[PDB]
């Protein structure tokens, strides 16, 4: 769970990125 | 990697300068020399409108941020000349996107003079040549990835926001192209195909498979609500029922696949073989009922090569019991995706050529 962090987190960074 | 894109609908030359040049001077005097601003700028939005929906497209930016210009403009010029009592006398005729009409004698077209038509099938030809532009990315690099993801849900949002509004927006019956029905359903394909875009990202990416299999879970559901929308529908063409089929089963596997991988991590071996037949089974019936829409032998393969491998071990070693499907948990459901709202200006460093009216 301490990458289920640092996986859907970076995805959350890449959608906002748009 | 299979998408569904739409074709931008027809529109005819209108001259919208001749119309406007007119309503300009009534209480705002100026007969003189001053009109004549709002003049060479209200054709160069007649020009505009050439560009927007005038030639053959470029799949690329530059087009597509004419056509979202052009939208930006016509929602600016709306209360300019107070449209609650529609005295401006202009006409635009649209061809519907889909419908063939038959070749006893041409298209399907409607005539409206009217600025609430105008903007809903400009708005239409902008989330369609978004869909077009989606679908032509490289999904093999994630700067494809991120404009396949960013187009998708911008044209997903902007058929929802022609669902809303068609009715409202025009005087008579749309066409079946833009009226509701369709134009929600086209939303939830392309927000369905947006979600595909962050699996095949969280992919690329290989990120966890806890979370890769949540991401095709959501994708699997898009995918499902879509298809039952078309079921008993003939509007949208041929190619996209049986795609959309294929990819609520393809998406599932997926899921099971991937959640497949989290059971073995945690040596959850009889769980592990139950979801890779699942997946199994899913990836047979889409091979042998939609084989002229994908191809899914290396995922095939894959799952066939795990499952082979995991049969071996348990019956050799561990001798887990192979539980039925309904007594395992279900797949969580993670979703990274919203229809984006259409907010005037959509179009980049948008200046409105009307601005001081």
């Amino acid at each position: 769970k301490e990458e289920e962090d640092d996986d859907m987190k970076e995805l959350e960074n890449w959608a906002g990125s748009m | 990697a299979t998408f569904i894109s739409v074709q931008l609908k027809k529109t005819s030359e209108v001259d919208l300068a001749k119309p406007l040049v007119k309503f300009i001077q009534q209480t705002y005097p100026s007969g003189g020399e001053e009109q004549a601003q709002y003049c060479r700028a209200a054709e160069e939005l007649s020009k505009l409108r050439r560009a927007a929906v005038g030639r053959p497209l470029d799949k690329h930016e530059g087009a597509l941020e004419t056509l979202l210009r052009y939208y930006d403009q016509i929602c600016s010029i709306e209360p300019k000349f107070p449209f609650s009592e529609n005295q401006i006398c202009l006409t635009f005729t649209w061809k519907d996107a889909f419908d063939k009409g038959s070749l006893f004698g041409g298209s399907v077209k409607l005539a409206l003079a009217s600025l609430g038509y105008e903007k809903s099938c400009v708005l239409f030809n902008c989330a369609a040549l978004a869909s077009q532009i989606a679908a032509e990315q490289n999904l093999d690099n994630d700067e494809g990835l991120k404009i396949a993801a960013k187009h998708y849900q911008f044209a997903s949002g902007a058929f929802l926001h022609i669902k809303e509004t068609v009715l409202s927006a025009l005087s008579r019956e749309p066409t079946v192209d833009i009226s509701p029905d369709t134009v929600g359903t086209l939303s939830l394909i392309m927000l369905a195909q947006a979600q595909e875009v962050f699996f095949l990202k969280a992919t690329r990416d290989k990120m966890k498979d806890a979370i890769i299999a949540k991401l095709a879970n959501q994708a699997a559901d898009y995918f499902g609500d879509a298809f039952k929308q078309c079921q008993y529908k003939d509007t949208l063409p041929k190619e996209v029922f049986p795609v959309l089929a294929a990819k609520h089963c393809i998406m599932q596997a997926n899921a099971e696949y991937h959640q497949s991988i989290l059971a073995k991590q945690q040596k959850k071996f009889g769980e592990e073989i139950a979801r890779l037949q699942h997946a199994a089974e899913l990836i047979k019936t889409v091979a042998s009922r939609y084989d002229e829409y994908v191809n899914v032998k290396d995922f095939s393969d894959k799952i066939n090569r795990a499952l082979a491998a995991a049969k071996k071990d348990n019956d050799f070693i561990y001798h887990d019991r192979v539980p039925d499907l309904k007594d395992l948990d279900p797949i969580g459901k993670a979703t990274l995706v919203k229809s984006t709202p259409v907010n005037v200006p959509i179009s980049q460093k948008f200046t409105d050529l009307f601005e001081k009216m």
